[PDB]
């Protein structure tokens, strides 16, 4: 009997009863160092053990899972390198800073005119968040990724009305956007529950500096750069940076992403958006 | 290892101590630009007062990677973080930081590290490079190194609100020279008594 | 006696009388299939036997002769594929038309947007020069391939005056330009023996098409894309093309290059020229 059941791919067996000659219609059975370099870039960022997201390494695409038929480009040098976007600065009634990827970088360096003449996309990236403050300052800032990561508005305040977010806010590209409502995310999910996903903490006592190693997550092997945002990046400070009169006020917060092992596929002409 | 000279202006000739370093401050705007030089050793400039600069006088053409490195002087509470780059010929200075990101940088930090080593690869289309100029013999433009602020320059209360970095220029090890010829440095105009 | 002198790099020996310590002071001395597919592109150019200039292929540069300490990039697929460039018609008072490499495709594709990101640059290319004619016309065209193709004026015609060529005779573009006086080239050097260079002959009572496979040729491993064009591609009809009335008086000729083994370097900012 082969095996048409929705579990066929896993290495696990189980042991089902069938009374017909489709597997799927079965019953549901019992169970049984370092200085890092992408290619021509250095940080600083300190140090040794750091967040590896979901525990795998960007890596290229398996001959077992691609069903394109033309052969993807891997411009290696020019395309995996970091990238460091707009600063932001933080104040006493900051919320949050939201970004999404690959919107970014669609309009920086090499990387960004080979997703306009490409079709498909995969990349796996390195995030590095930058803060910098004194002994004398105090805060901390919570850095996560979120795969998936949908916009709710506000429904008007008396829910009766069907709102969507413009595309400004969807697409907010490399200088990002602020949060209205940080405690919903404005996804309608609370930011105690936050950590589940891959997150880092910036404690100003502690550590000035953040890298979450995302890999591609997605249900599609190649997926579109122009179109689909994979996963976006949540900097909400929980506890307000605070510091006595005479010392520095601004304090900015640096984003420097890298991508990592990026193919491309489906050349074309020239599409913006 | 000698002293670059990154500061070199009309209004330091009358103290030529001040021309050592250059200074580094809070800023109110992030991003801003604070240094810019060109990167051919030979030519007139920064590269003058390094060793290296007056014995690159005595021959005409040079290849190799060359090094970069800064110091700071300022003290021990003061916290920050800038992009040192590297551009390769064919542009003018970068206008923002977004396009200075493009070439062969690196990030460095003040409250961790005191010194950092840039090196300027070797970038060229001829195996060796004369001396560039203006005019004609441009062609042989190295690059240009900029240094701008990533976040900013962060002090406590009681610190100095202002800090100085001394900047340091070597060659690596592959560094050659060829075609011994006079310098420009030199001049009599009268004779020795 | 270490060697100084200037033939080091041969294979060759000679035998020289010397003097001194310096070999380059020493005397003379006595001496002893197919269906071209880029990537993906497609050409119908038929057959067999096609010239290849100067009996070498397109290839990587050695590493022997790179001094370049970065690591080059070499997007394979998005690169090199056939590239047609626009149509030119042919007249009987036709004189010819000259292109320069790589001018053309700096403003095309992929190709393109890397040259200006990039300072250096090597490539091979591969020129298909096209053109239609029904068994009553006749005529002969001569493509030839020019390296370090200079542009000489007139003089004002006196010769007493200086004059050089604008910037738009010496970076055509993909539009091509027209000889003024094809006996001289433009260069003061004679058509009859332009043959000498590498050349095919495209008469219209036997072959359709013409086919150059052109390796890299300069004295330095890389190059500046933008700055320097390496050679010319020259289509001057030797014999006019002549029809009786009623057949069709408008003959086009299409210009299809490849690029082939393009290696880039020094990635920096965009520049356009």
């Amino acid at each position: 009997e082969n095996s048409n059941s929705a579990s066929e791919g896993s290495t696990i067996n189980y042991t089902t009863i069938n009374y017909y000659k489709d597997a799927y219609a079965a019953s549901a059975g019992r169970q049984d160092a370092q200085l890092t370099i992408g290619n021509s870039t250095i940080t600083t960022q300190e140090a040794a053990n750091i967040v590896i997201a979901y525990g795998e390494w960007p890596e290229y695409c398996p001959d077992t899972d691609a069903t394109a038929v033309d052969k993807p480009t891997r411009p290696d040098v020019s395309v995996n390198r970091f990238f460091t976007l707009d600063t932001k600065s933080w104040a006493k009634d900051s919320k949050g800073w939201y970004w999404k990827f690959p919107d970014v970088l669609t309009e920086v360096g090499v990387f960004g005119q080979n997703a306009q003449f490409h079709y498909l996309y995969r990349s796996g990236f390195c995030v590095h968040v930058q803060c910098n403050a004194s002994k004398f300052h105090q805060g901390a800032l919570l850095v996560a990724v979120l795969p998936e990561y949908v916009l709710g508005t506000i429904a008007g305040g008396t829910g009766n009305e069907n709102s969507h977010p413009p595309y400004a806010t969807t697409q907010p590209g490399q200088v990002g956007a602020v949060l209205t409502h940080p405690y919903v995310l404005d996804a309608g999910i609370p930011l105690s529950q936050l950590t589940v996903c891959p997150h880092q903490w910036i404690n100003l006592r502690t550590n000035n500096c953040a890298t979450i190693i995302v890999p591609y997550m997605n249900t599609v092997p190649f997926d579109s750069a122009l179109n689909h945002c994979n996963f976006g990046l949540l900097v909400i400070p929980v506890v307000p940076l605070d510091f006595n009169a005479g010392a520095t006020s601004e304090i900015p917060i640096t984003v420097t992403i890298a991508p990592m092992c990026a193919e491309f596929a489906g050349l074309r002409q020239a599409v913006k958006q | 290892e000698t002293i670059l000279e990154v500061n070199n202006l009309k209004t330091n000739e009358t103290t030529p101590m001040q021309r050592l370093c250059f200074p580094v401050s809070v800023q109110s705007k992030t991003g801003e630009l604070c240094a810019a030089f060109r990167a051919d050793p030979g030519r007139d400039g920064p590269w003058q007062s390094t060793i290296l600069g007056q014995l690159c006088r005595y021959y005409t053409q040079w290849s190799g990677s060359l090094e970069v490195t800064f110091m700071f002087a300022g003290s021990f509470m003061a916290t920050g973080k800038m992009l040192i780059a590297y551009t390769p010929p064919g542009g003018s200075v970068p206008a923002d930081r977004i396009t200075a990101m493009l070439g062969t940088h690196v990030i460095w930090d003040f409250g961790l590290q005191s010194s950092v080593t840039l090196v300027v690869p070797w970038i060229s289309n001829t195996h060796y490079r004369a001396h560039a100029r203006a005019g004609y013999f441009d062609y042989y433009t190295t690059g240009i190194i900029t240094i701008w602020y990533q976040t900013n320059y962060v002090v406590p209360i009681g610190a100095p609100t202002t800090a100085y970095i001394v900047a340091l220029a070597a060659a690596q090890d592959n560094f050659t020279m060829k075609l011994c010829k006079d310098t420009e440095d030199i001049e009599q105009t009268a004779n020795i008594q």
